Formats: structure tokens, C-alpha cells, sequence
């Protein structure tokens, strides 16, 4: 009849109706009342003289600040009572002693300060008691010592510091207890004595300093669990006293040396992991323990693993072993139930074929950063399923394929010197695979390492097009380099100061014929096979000598556009005629061109970034200071050869012959600036371009002025005519 | 003000173990005001501390408590509380008394 | 009467299985009794070539009759916190099992 | 024994169709029944996933047959015929229900 | 470690291994052994020394014949014990009498004849006894006074004649008996005496003369069956002692008789058959029973049913009341559960549209061979689903379509006037559908179509070119033969006699070319229109006339010419006198297709020999035969000009004509006889054109042939010129 | 032939209520040969209805069966049995009997 909710099986249901008082009208035989979220005061004299059958009471969160002591008098056949998120103060002292047969008493997140010392007297029957988020400051010994038949104890969330001796004597029938998130420092020697019944016992997220010697007088535990407290060491046969602990907690501590045999002799335990314990030298003494699953050591300083590991832990299925200095590995055979083997950053320097031999059951196997220099052809061949397998960051010359063709990931990342490659005839089941060199994976399955329309597999250009244009470039460039060589070189005895410019000019173009010339030689070697051979060029020496040949070759047409630059703005500014001057600037220009051909030499990596040398390929440079330093020199010549030739751009000396030499500068300076922005790309992302296409026109780029430069000289110089004529009396 | 607030006991009449004074704002919880034990020691309230005064006459079970110069703040009901056994600390809390009285009201303006 | 399809209430602690998380103390109730019907097992006998489940079957079992979804929150590791879920029974009655 | 545990017994009766006249015929059909000694049980699960899966773990032992054999019975009818088949049970033995 | 089997829990089998002897070196703690089927002849004195914990043993089909008395001894914890199709000649007194805990004896299947006045003494615990397939003569009293314990007793197969009084006294628990296949024919007052707890009773195939009184003495009978046996009356209140009754088998007797009240306060049966009781006037008066679910009374002379009968049977599921003589029904409103309704042969005379109403779960509903002359409208709309409806052999004029939509098997079948048609409109999920008339399916073959009379345009041309020649020819050659002169010779009288006779022809197919052409994608209607009407009947006694005249003059012309070439006669008289006995024999083979009935309806052409075989055998055979036999006659008279080929003057067309009347009769004259000659078969519609063209042809060609071939002709024409100028 | 089968019973000497001689064919059944109870009344198969005679000395115990002019069908070996209480009917039933013979052989050719 009340506004509330009802039950056929005599139960009454009014939560969050409101309510200011016990409802009334309900039926007399009542045996379940839930008056929860409802907002009452106080619990008048009489409330509860309608319901003498009542057995189930909750006013969990009804904002509850008093009880009248007789306000719960005649429910002597109550048995569940909750009060939890109310207001009481304090423990309900004198009203509930009338309650007999109560079974469950609910207390926690309340305001509980203090607790008086008759409290919960009379509870004969009481066997479950909640206390958490309360502001209690100590174990209530005396209230508790009245409740001989408690079977579960929580004082979770409180302000404990420390627990006195015989603080649980009485609760011999106790078996669970909760002490985690208090600020519990210190535990006396017997504070647990009489706990003969316990099973769980939880000390999480206290403050103990040293390991609490009392849990020796438990003989009955199963669940342990003591993280996030500040423990350091587990001395010796700690848990001595606790033959039956299953599961144990210590993952969040400083712990730094736990002893040999300190988990030693525990035939239940099932999960060990411990983190951190810098200080131990020798594997745990685990002895008697064969019931393990999981078997984690990290951070230590074990040298060693012994032979019998799991011919006695028939039942491990996980070791992680990351971390320590493991040198040697003892065979794994008999680990039948080994389902992940992790041994990465670790001393490990050689996988014998009798190591992993086997295994059937393995899963994922991990071997990173070690030191493994060698492996053994059939020492993957024994184990069974494999789904991942790393070897990344180790010495591996080479490395077998038989035994992976069930393998689905794997990661050999910095396995340098691992020169002879891999191939998908056996490796077929692979999507992820990440290779050391460059180009492995042109043959593959999602490959980390691709780098396609960089370095591609199948050739070196790829592009007819581009492959006939370079061809007939370096031709036309090699031919016209050397006619013009020979014109100057026998022209005479001494040579003007234009002609040894024009004659350094076309000695320079050699460089960068000769490295287009092993390009295209590449390139047809590589035909349909550049992959192959693609790694064989960076590891070999001949990239990083075509990288250095086109630098230099590039600094020395620079030189030698700057040399004539000078030389024109001296002969409009002034006739200084230094011939010796012009020598020492010309010899000079070498130099320059060796320094900075060598600045990508003392540094590690930089000719190998691509197979085409160039100083600046796809993507940012690692060496930004030089890369970038040497670009900006380039660009910033530009502004000196200009402000030399304002002199004769002005009247437009360029009366005899420098009509061409202006041509010839513009045009390098054009070509230039293409490749020159390019290596800003990275730095303005505004600008964007394809792998393909940005290697094609760097290609073309390169060789152009090379290519020009002989046919702009001889083609608008007819001293070229002259002096071919004239030379042609040695050829009579 | 002068204000004497009495008390009486009617049940039985040799000395109970403990007997306090209380007060109740509207609607919020039972705090104390001041408590006496059958020896004559006395506890106030911080906030009681220097205007009221806790008294007994034993023999006669009227227990008094003297309240003058009034705060504001002091506007509440206020409840007589005793106890008989001694199994427990004499102090202000609610949840040790075992009879409460129908209290009465006390309005400071 | 022990013997008799009752309710019993009994306390469990629930942590989770791997996160850095707080166990919590739970009141949960657990059907427990013997059934007073009898189970029973008949042979059938059918005159169709078919094939039949050769056997009528009674099988009475003390399983709840009402029950409440729950949960309650934990609290975890960096202030995340997480909803655990189940079911408290309040009746229990005996009904046939298939 | 403790009579009350499932014991095999025998009752007998007939079997007969009215599609197709016949003579009945005389049958000891075994029987299975009794009460499980073990207790019935059902226990509430809790999980940490959105949505619940089986909200209840559950023990009920129930006495079934384990072996048992396609009698054949001649029931000669009217003249045609037919052949009847029973499951003739031979043992018991409690079992999970599910 | 016999050479059988075993099991693991306590149990041997050794059947079908051929043994001679007891198995031994088995364990000695064996709970259940089998050795049904071994060939062992004798069971010696120590057999089972070694088993003493048995409690089942199995020797069915041992040919065992011999049991020492000392063989069984020490089985004291034996329960069950099988000795079926042995050869035990007795049952073995003194050997089973140590058996305290026995519970199940078999003895059936064995030869057994005589039974020991101590047999079964001793057997306290028994509870199961079988001894059927036997050669027993008597119920054996005093061996059965021994156990009180029985529960179930079977004598089945025996040769039991009579059972005693206090037979059963002493078997109080006894809870089943079986008697049936014995030769039982008396039942003393009190045999069944002191049987208080029996629950069946089984007394099928005895030869029981009058019904047991003895059954009155058991209170907690519960299925009864005394079939197959000579009972024919059930007097009254025959099971008033038997109130808990719930099946009774008596579906096969010589009833004749059952009580007013016989099944009368039985408040569980379950399911009532009564067949052949045909002295019944009244309904049973079944009050109190309220539980039936199928009530099926056949063969008697019940006129009436009772108003109350489904307000009081509210679980009645089947209703079988074929054959008797109900005339009127009640409403069978309350009658919820019906599923099946059977009222065939009844004398059901109509169905108001509140008989039927308030139905909702009935299925079938029969209502063959009655009398119901009308059904209103909506008498079939309340009614729910529908799969099955007869309402075939009764006199509807008309049948209502309103709620049988949802009906799937209807039968019509033999509701002759029940002329106007269905339509699929509203019939829409039927398949299965048979009516009277003739195609009254044309709307869900080839005979009588429901598109049209002819449907080929060609055979509807040919037809029409055919009847307008012979009309203008036939008018033409009988104004000239009537203007030719006051006077006629033979020849020219016969000529005109033929002209005139295809007159007939002629306007028959003049009317079929109208009907056809009327029916043209309308037919089906008009189909039974001219099957029940006249027309039908009319044009084929016209057609038959106009052949039997055709046949007559050709007869006559030849007989004229046998007379000329034998001679002359000059019997003028006698030529009139034959000319109009043509007609007369016409005339009277027109009225033998009109004396029968069904003739000229057979199909809408109205021809005498429709598809298939005709019903009126001995007449249309007899005409064919005559028609195909005065060719002889002719042919016999022709011979005397074929030889020299009096034809001088005329007589090549008459031979002409007379040779093309033969040739197109023969095709169509055959095709009557092809039923009887199964090895020709001829399609509908391929059969129905060739007649249609056959049976025009004579009259289409004879005027052409007549005056295209006689210079007669226009020597006629030019003479009665004169008339016109 | 003269061919006397005797029998002796060496259990009891007092009249038993009926003795009688069977037959055994080889592996077929017992069919009886003769029988006499306390009273003296004789009864005899169809077989045996002339041929043979079945006396006794009650005194004695011993009991006789004199076999003469056997047919060659008699070839069998034969059992002498008794019965002691009186609950059944004589007759060549060996259903009835409850101590039997070890029999003997009996070849007529």
C-alpha cells in the first residue's frame, strides 16, 4: 500500500522514494526491507514494532547521523544490517546488542572515528563485518575480542599505523582479512597470533619498511599480498610458516635482494614475479615449488640458469627472463608446457642447434639486444608453431631458415653485418618483418623496412626514358669533356687565365661524367636484379665513392664559376694579373672540394642513405649541420657572382668571349637550385615530392651542367674553331 | 541569559554510570555538549568549553546545565542522555547512552 | 531444515585478474539444498523408424527465482577506475533442469 | 544402501497403437530413480566485461542411464505387423545435469 | 574367463555361444547371468553352487527340459528368473519352490499343460508371473491360492475353456490379466471375485455369447477389451461397477444392441466406438460423461441428435455419425474442439445457416451421399478452416462460395442440377475439385472445351463452306426434282428422297456452326446449357436420322438396280411403301438413343459414339454393325455392272456416291469400336474434327455429285425454265 | 528278455508318498514310465501299458520293474524317483518328484 514497490515472496523494496521515515502500512510478516537511498535523519524509539519477522534491513546511503538504542529492539530475528555512506560518527554501540541472530554487518564508508570498547557485544552470531573508508586510527582490540565466531574482517581504507600484539587473538575462526590502502608502518611480533583460520590476508598499499615476521604463525594462508608497500628485502625462509600459499603479490616494491631460498618449499604456488632485485647473484632455490605457470626475473644480476629449470617445473608456461647477464643457455628440452620464452638485453652470445631443441609448444620467442653472434642452421628447426621471433639489435652474420616456415612476425631491426638476404620461399606466412641494410625486403606480407620507388628491387632507374637520357648525357658529356681537354692542354705552352678557367671547368665536368657513368653501368648490371645487387652497393664501397665524387665535382665547378667570377670583377673593378694567384686559387679549389667531400666522410651513414650517393636524398639528412651548411654556401655564391657580373649586366669582359661564361653560370645556377631546395623540403612541408619522380629529377639535375657546359663553350666560342685549327698542325 | 536547563530521572534513582548533555541542530546529528561520571569528572564540548557548566545532585537525580551569555549559534534542541552499566569510557559520544530524553528547544536571538 | 532449498549468504573478495587495481569485499548469496522430487528417468517406446531422445527425463534443481543486477567500482592504478558486474539472487526454488 | 538412492527398478506394462489394430504385449520397461547424495548448487559470477555471459555457475546431479540397449519386440498386429523399439536401460548413475 | 562375455558391474552374459553346461570358473559375487540362448538340456544338482549372490538369471530358449529339484537350491537371493521357449512340459513344481525372494517367474512360450496342485508354494515374494504360448486347459486355482502377492498375471494363448467361481479370490494385490486368445466361453457370476485392485482386464479374442456379469465385482477396473469375441448385446448399466473406467475395446462383435444408459455416469472414458449396432433407436444416453474426445456411432437407427450433445461434451474432438437415418441437425455451437465431423449417408435434407455456425477449429466436414436439397449463403461463413468438404450425391440446385476461401479438397461429385458454375475468385487454394456436368474445370479437355465448340479457325471454315454448299445444293435439287413433273421415275424419286434426307445433315451442322460460333470464347457456359437443353439431344437425333435415311435410300437404289438386273417388278407402290418405312426406321432408331438415358448428353456434339466406350453398348453396336453390313448387300447387288464396268443411263454417279457414303461412314463407324480394340487410340481434339468433317461430308458432296455428273440435271434445269418465263 | 530293474532307496525307510520309474532317451526330456503311491494304485504309460509291471516291498524299500519282451524302441536309461509329502496328485509328472536316481542303462537290440 505504501507508494513503494512490493514482492511476492514477502520482500519489500523502497529504494530512492524519498522517504523521511520507515514506511508504514506495509505488511506485518516482512522479511526483506530495503529503505536505502532514501533521505532519513534519525530512527525514532519505535520504527521498527511493525516488522517482528524482519531478517534483511539495508539503509545503505540514507544519510543516517543517529539510531536510537531501541530503535532495532525486537528484531531478534534479524540478520543482514547494512549502513554503509551514512553519517554515523561512530559505531552503533548500544543499539544493536539486542540483535542476536544478526549475521552481516555492514559499516563501512562512514565517518567511523571511534569505537567504543562495549561495542558489538552480544553479537554471538555475527560472522561478517565491514569497516572500510572510515577515519579510524587503531585496531579496535576490545570490541573485537567479543566476536569469537567472525568469519571475514575488512579495515580497508582507514589510518591505521601499527597493530599491537594479540590484536586478533580471540577471532580464531577469522578467514579473510583486509588491511590494504592504511598507513601501516611497523607489525608487532604476535599481532596475527590466533589466526589459525586465515586464507587471505591483504597488506596492500601500507608503508612497511621490513617484512612483517608475524605472517610466520599463519598455517592456514593462500592468498598473500604486500605491493605498493616500501619493502626492500625478503631475508630467508620468509614464508616458511605458509605451506599452502598459492598466490603472492610483491610487484610494487624497492625490492633489491630477496633471498635464495626464500620462495622455496611452496608446492602451491602458482605465479612469481619479481622486478627490480638488482642485488641477487644465483637463481632462486625453488626448490619443492613445481606447480609454477609464470616465472619472471628482471633487473638482476643472475649469471646463470640451471640445467634442471624445468625437467622440475614440468608445468611453467611463461618465463621472462629480460634483463640480467644470462651468457649461457642450458637446453630447454622438457619444457613441453613453455608457451613464451622472453630473453631480450641480455649477455646471450650463441643459440647452439641443442639449445632450443625440443620445444613443442612455443609461441613467441624474444632475443633482443643481446649479444648473439651466431646460430646454428638446424637450431630452429626442431620447435614447432612459431608466431614471433625476435633477434633484433645482435651480431648475426647470417641467419637459417629452416623451421620458420610457420613463422608470422619477425624483427632482425639492427642486425648489421647480416649481409646475405632472406627469401619468401620459406619465410611464406610472414606480414611483418623489419630487416637490417636496406632494400631486404624488395622480394616480400607488410615489410617494415619498405622503401619502394627509392631503392627499388627490380632496377636500379627503372624508367626507359630516363635510363636513354642519362646514357646519351654521359656520353655527350664524357666526349665533349674530353675533346676540350685535349684542345686546351695542346693549345700552347701557356694558357690565358680564361682558357685554365675553361680548362679546370672541363677537367671538373669529368668527375660528374665519370660518376653518371658508373650510374648507367649500375643501372645495367642491375637490370631486373637491383635489389640484389642494391645492398651490395651500399655496403660496398662504390655509393659512398659516387656520393663523393658528385660532391666534389659539384664543389668544383662551383670553385671554378667563382674563380672566373673574381677574375671578371678584378678586371672591371681595377690589371692585378696574380698568374700565381690564379694558380694558388685553382689548386685551392681542390682542396675546398676535398674538405667537403670528406665532411660527409668523418661522419657515419651518410653516402649509405640511398643507392644513388646523393648528399641529399628522400626525406631530412641526418648530418643537418654540414648537408645544410653546404647548400647555403652554394646559394650564397649566387649573391657574389651576381653583384661581380651587375658590371656587365648593366652595359648589356663580356666583349671577347664572356657572353658564353654568363650563359654557362646562369644555367648551373639554375640547375642548382632545384636540388638545392630539395634539401629543404623536409623543413618547409608545404612542399611535397614523389619518391620516383624526385630521384628522376635529381638524376637529370646532376648531369645537366656537365652536359651543357662543353657544347655552350665550344658552340659560342670560335676560339674553340681556332684553336682546333691550329692544333690540327701536330695531326699534319 | 540566565538559562538553567534542567533535567530529571524517573526510572531508578542510585547513581548511573555516566550522564551527558546533548544538542541537535535541525536535520543534522547528534553532537554533545557535556558529559559526568559517577566519580564527579566532567567533559565539555571545544565550543562549551567556558560558557556552560555541567552539575548533578546525586541524591536526587536533578541534573542541571547552566548556560549564560548565550551565542547566536547556540539555537538548537537539546537532549538528556544517561547510562547505567560501566562498561565503557565516559566522553561525548551519542552511541554510548542508553536512555535519551524527549529534549526541549533552546532559540538565541 | 538444512536439508531444505535455502538461501545462504557468504563473502568473496574481487580483484581484477591482471590490472593494478584494490580488492573489494562482496556480500554474495548462493542457492544450496536438496530438491524433494525425486529424479526420474523413463524409457520411451516409439513406433517411428526416427530417432528419438530414448528417455523422459525429470531432474529437479534448487536454482534462483529472483534476481538484482549489481555492480560496484574499483578503484585502479592512475585514478582509473572500473565497473564489476553480477547478480544477487534473493529466492530460490526447485525447477526441472531441462 | 540408503534406500532412497537411485536404484533401478522394473515395471511392466503394454503397447499398442490404434492406426493398426494388434495384440498387446507383455513389457518390463527398467526404470531410474532415486535422489543424488551430493547437494544442489548454483553460484552467481563476477565479471568486468559491458555485458554478462551465464550470470550463474550451477551443480545438479540427477540419476541417468549410462547403458542401455534397442530392444526389438514382434508385435504381430491383426495380417501385417511392425517393430516396435524401447531403450532398455540396464544401470544408473548420478550425473551433472547440463 | 569363459569363453562369453562379461561387465564391470557384477554382470555375465553368455548368450548365443552354443554352451551345453553352466559356465564355470566365473566369479563367485555375480549378480546377473544370461544363458537364454545355449542349447542345454538339463540343469543338474549342483548347477548353481557357485553363484550364490545371483539375482537374475536368464535361460530363455535353452530347450530346456529337465530341472532337478536341487538345482535352484541356495538361490536365495534370486529375483528374476526367465525359462521362456523352453521345453518344460510342466511348470517345475518342486524345483522353484526354494526361491523365497523370486519376484518374476516366466514360464510363457513353453509347452505346458499340467500344473501341480503345490506348484508356486513358498514363493512369498513373488510379484510377476507369465505363462502364455501355452497348452493350459484350466485356470490352475489352487496353484494361484498361494499367492497373494502377485501383481501381474498373464494367461494369454491358452486353451482355456471357463473360468470358475472365486478363480482369483486370493489374489487381492493383482493389478493386471490377461485372457485373451483363449477359447473362453462362459463367465461364472463371481470369478472375478476378491480382484479389488485389478486395473486391466484383457478378454479380446474369446468366443464370449453374452456379456460378462462378472465385472460388476471390480471397483478399480481402468481398461477394459473384449473385441474379436461373439458378443452382441450390452444389456444395461453393464458398467456400473466400474465408475474409474477409461478405454473399452468393442469395435469388433456382432453388436446388435446396446442399452439405452449402458455407457451412462463413466466420467473418464475416453473414447466410444460403436459400429453395426443397428437395433438402436435413441441416442446413448451418456450423461455424466464429460470427458470423450471421439464419439463414432455407425450403422443404426438413430433419427435424431440430441441438442445438449456438445454443451455437455465440450472435449469432443472427432464426430462420426455415418450411415443411420439423422434427418435434422442441432447447432453445434459449443462445440469448440470439433476437428473432424463425418455425416455420410445420412438423410440430411438441408443445412440452415444456423447449423454449422460457431465452429472455429473444425478441419473436415463430411456430407457425401445425403439428401441435402438447399444450403443458405452464409451458412459456410462462420465457420474457420476448412481442408476437406463432400457434398457429393445430393440434390443442391445452388452451393455458396462465401467463406471457403481458405478450403483446399472439395467434392461435388454426383450434384446433378447443380447447373450454375464456381468461380476461382473466391475458391483460391484449392487443387483438388470434382463436379457434375462436364467441364465445369474449364475456369481452373478437348472434348467439350470451355473456350469454344471448335476453337480451329480452319475446321470452323471448312464447316461453314460445307453446311452453305449443301444447303444451297440440297434446296436447288429439291425444288427441281418437286417442279419437275406431276410424275417421278424411280430413279428421280430416289434422288429426291436423298436430297431431302440431307436436309437433315445440313441443318445440323448449320446448328452447330451457330453454336459454335455463339460459344467463341464463351463456350464452357453454354456447354451445359446445351448439354442439359435439348439442342444437344435434338442435333444428334437429327444426325443419327439423317444417316439412317441416307442408309435407307442407298438400299432402296440398289435394291431397285438388283430388281432391274434380276428381273421387271415396276412396284411403284412398293418403292413409296419402302421410302416411308425409311423414315419409320429412322424414326425408331432416333428413339433408341431416347428410351435410354444419358445417350445424347455424353458429349456436346451429341454424336452416338463419343470419346471413349458408349454406355449403351448392345443398341450402338447393333447399328454400327447393321450400317457396315448393308454394305454387303450392296456390294452384292453392284456386282453385276462392276463386273461389265443399269448404270448405262445414270447409275455411275449413283455407284460414285454410294462408294463415297461407305468410305466416309467406315472412319467414323470404326472409331466406336476402338474401345474394344485397345491397339487404336485417337487424340480428343485430332478425334472430335475427324467426326465433325466426316459427318458433313456425304451431304456436301451427293447434290454436287448428282447434278455435276447427271446431264439430267440441266435437262431438268432448262425444262422448269419454262416455269420462270 | 527277463529284465528286473530294481531300485533302493536308502534316505527313509517309511512309506514315501509316491515312487516312480522314468525314461530318458538320449538329450530329449523325461516322459514317465510308471507310478504307485501309498494306497497301492498303479498307473503306466500308453507305451508301457502291458509289457511291463511295477510292484514294491514297502518294508524293504525296494522297488522293482519287470520289463519282458522289450521292443527295440525301450532303449533309454532310466530313473527311479520318490516323493515324501502328500500335497499332489500321482502321476507320470516328473515335475512332482523330489528325489531322483542316478538311473541306469537299458540297450535292448
Amino acid at each position: 500500500a505504501a507508494p513503494c514497490s512490493c514482492d511476492g515472496d514477502r520482500r519489500v523494496d523502497c529504494s530512492g522514494k524519498g522517504l523521511t521515515a520507515v514506511p508504514e502500512g506495509l505488511s506485518a510478516f516482512t522479511q526483506a526491507l530495503d529503505i536505502s537511498m532514501n533521505n532519513i535523519t534519525q530512527l525514532p524509539e519505535d520504527a521498527f514494532k511493525n516488522f517482528p519477522f524482519l531478517e534483511e534491513l539495508q539503509l545503505a546511503g540514507n544519510d543516517l547521523s543517529f539510531i536510537h538504542p531501541k530503535a532495532l529492539s525486537g528484531l531478534k530475528e534479524l540478520k543482514v544490517l547494512t549502513l554503509q555512506n551514512n553519517q554515523l560518527k561512530t559505531v552503533p554501540s548500544e543499539a544493536i546488542r539486542g540483535l542476536s541472530a544478526l549475521q552481516s554487518l555492514r559499516l563501512d564508508a562512514n565517518h567511523i572515528t571511534s569505537v567504543p570498547e562495549d561495542s558489538f557485544e552480544g553479537l554471538v552470531q555475527l560472522r561478517h563485518l565491514w569497516l572500510d573508508d572510515n577515519s579510524l586510527t587503531e585496531v579496535p582490540v576490545h570490541p573485537l575480542s567479543n566476536l569469537p565466531t567472525l568469519q571475514a574482517l575488512t579495515l580497508a581504507l582507514n589510518k591505521i599505523s601499527s597493530i599491537p600484539d594479540f590484536a586478533f587473538t580471540n577471532l580464531s575462526s577469522l578467514v579473510v582479512l583486509h588491511l590494504h590502502n592504511n598507513k601501516i608502518r611497523s607489525l608487532s611480533q604476535h599481532c596475527f597470533d590466533g589466526l589459525d583460520n586465515l586464507e587471505t590476508l591483504d597488506l596492500n598499499y601500507n608503508n612497511l619498511g621490513e617484512f612483517p615476521q608475524a605472517i610466520k604463525a599463519l598455517p592456514s594462508l593462500k592468498e598473500l599480498g604486500f605491493h605498493s608497500n616500501s619493502i626492500s628485502v625478503i631475508p630467508d625462509g620468509a614464508f616458511d610458516g605458509n605451506p599452502l600459499l598459492r598466490t603472492i603479490h610483491l610487484y610494487d616494491n624497492p625490492l633489491s635482494f630477496v633471498g635464495n631460498s626464500a620462495f622455496h618449499n611452496l608446492s602451491d604456488l602458482h605465479s612469481l614475479v619479481i622486478r627490480g632485485a638488482s642485488m641477487v647473484q644465483q637463481f632462486p632455490n625453488l626448490t619443492g615449488t613445481v606447480h609454477l605457470e609464470s616465472l619472471t626475473l628482471t633487473g638482476t644480476k643472475i649469471s646463470s640458469i640451471p640445467n634442471n629449470l624445468c625437467q622440475e617445473q614440468k608445468m611453467l608456461r611463461t618465463l621472462d627472463l629480460s634483463y640480467n647477464n644470462i651468457r649461457d643457455l642450458p637446453s630447454f628440452n622438457g619444457c613441453h608446457a613453455l608457451e613464451e620464452i622472453s630473453l631480450q638485453r641480455n649477455q646471450i652470445y650463441q643459440i647452439k642447434e641443442g639449445t632450443f631443441q625440443g620445444l613443442i609448444s612455443l609461441r613467441i620467442l624474444d632475443l633482443s639486444r643481446n649479444l648473439i653472434h651466431e646460430i646454428h642452421s638446424r637450431a630452429f628447426a626442431t620447435l614447432g608453431p612459431i608466431t614471433n621471433l625476435d633477434v633484433s639489435f645482435n651480431e648475426l652474420t647470417s641467419f637459417p631458415t629452416e623451421g620458420l616456415n610457420g613463422l608470422n612476425q619477425l624483427k632482425l631491426v639492427g642486425n648489421f653485418k647480416l649481409k646475405e638476404a632472406l627469401a619468401a620461399k620459406d619465410f611464406v606466412n610472414l606480414r611483418s618483418l623489419s630487416v637490417p641494410y636496406a632494400y631486404q625486403c624488395c622480394a616480400f606480407i607488410h615489410c617494415t623496412p619498405s622503401t619502394g620507388a627509392f631503392k627499388p628491387c627490380e632496377y636500379l632507374l627503372g624508367s626507359w626514358m630516363i635510363r636513354l637520357t642519362v646514357w646519351f648525357i654521359f656520353l655527350v658529356a664524357l666526349f665533349f669533356n674530353l675533346l676540350v681537354i685535349l684542345t686546351t692542354f695542346a693549345s700552347c705552352t701557356s694558357l690565358p687565365s680564361s682558357k685554365l678557367f675553361i680548362g679546370l671547368i672541363s677537367v671538373s665536368n669529368l668527375f660528374m661524367g665519370i660518376y653518371t657513368g658508373i650510374l648507367t653501368f649500375l643501372d645495367a648490371v642491375s637490370w631486373g636484379r637491383f635489389a640484389e645487387f642494391g645492398i651490395w652497393w651500399e655496403t660496398g664501397s662504390g655509393c659512398k665513392v659516387a656520393g663523393f665524387l658528385a660532391v666534389f665535382s659539384s664543389e668544383s665547378a662551383i670553385f671554378l664559376l667563382m674563380l672566373a667570377t673574381v677574375e671578371r670583377s678584378l678586371s672591371a673593378k681595377d690589371k692585378s694579373n696574380h698568374l700565381k694567384q690564379f694558380r694558388v686559387a685553382a689548386l685551392l679549389a681542390f682542396l675546398g672540394a676535398t674538405v667537403a667531400g670528406c665532411f660527409p666522410l668523418f661522419h657515419r651513414g651518410e653516402y649509405s642513405a640511398s643507392p644513388l650517393c646523393l648528399p641529399f636524398p628522400t626525406g631530412e639528412t641526418p648530418s643537418l649541420g654540414f648537408t645544410v651548411t653546404l647548400v647555403l654556401l652554394n646559394s650564397l655564391a649566387f649573391l657574389l657572382m651576381a653583384v661581380i657580373y651587375t658590371k656587365l649586366y648593366c652595359n648589356l669582359s663580356q666583349s671577347s668571349m664572356i657572353k658564353h661564361v654568363a650563359w654557362l653560370i646562369f644555367t648551373n645556377c639554375i640547375f642548382f637550385c632545384p636540388v638545392a631546395f630539395f634539401s629543404f623540403a623536409p623543413l618547409i612541408t608545404a612542399i611535397s615530392i614523389s619518391p620516383e619522380i624526385m630521384k628522376s629529377v635529381t638524376l637529370i639535375f646532376f648531369p645537366l651542367p656537365a652536359c651543357l657546359n662543353p657544347v655552350l663553350y665550344v658552340f659560342f666560342n670560335p676560339k674553340f674553331k681556332e684553336d682546333w685549327k691550329l692544333l690540327k698542325r701536330r695531326v699534319t | 541569559g540566565s538559562l538553567r536547563l534542567s533535567c530529571a530521572a524517573s526510572g531508578y534513582t542510585y547513581s548511573p554510570y555516566c550522564m551527558g548533555w546533548f544538542r541537535q541542530a535541525p536535520g543534522k546529528a547528534r553532537e554533545g555538549v557535556a558529559t559526568v561520571d559517577l566519580d564527579g569528572s566532567t567533559i565539555y564540548a571545544d565550543s562549551v568549553k567556558g560558557r556552560f557548566t555541567i552539575s548533578q545532585d546525586n541524591a536526587k537525580n536533578t541534573l542541571y546545565l547552566q548556560m549564560n551569555s548565550l551565542k547566536p549559534e547556540d539555537t538548537a534542541m537539546y537532549y538528556c542522555a544517561s547510562r547505567t552499566r560501566a562498561g565503557v569510557t565516559c566522553g561525548l559520544n551519542w552511541a554510548i547512552f542508553s536512555y535519551w530524553g524527549q529534549g526541549t528547544q533552546v532559540t538565541v536571538s | 531444515d538444512p536439508r531444505r532449498c535455502m538461501r545462504h549468504h557468504y563473502v568473496d573478495s574481487i580483484s581484477h585478474p591482471l590490472y593494478k587495481c584494490s580488492s573489494k569485499m562482496v556480500l554474495l548469496a548462493r542457492c544450496e539444498g536438496h530438491c524433494s522430487q525425486a529424479s526420474r528417468s523413463e524409457p520411451l517406446v516409439s513406433f517411428s523408424t526416427v530417432l528419438k531422445q530414448p528417455f523422459r527425463s525429470s531432474c529437479h534443481c534448487c536454482r534462483p527465482q529472483t534476481s538484482k543486477l549489481k555492480a560496484l567500482r574499483l578503484r585502479c592504478s592512475g585514478g582509473m577506475r572500473l565497473t564489476a558486474t553480477y547478480r544477487y539472487i534473493l529466492s530460490c526454488h526447485c525447477e526441472e533442469c531441462n
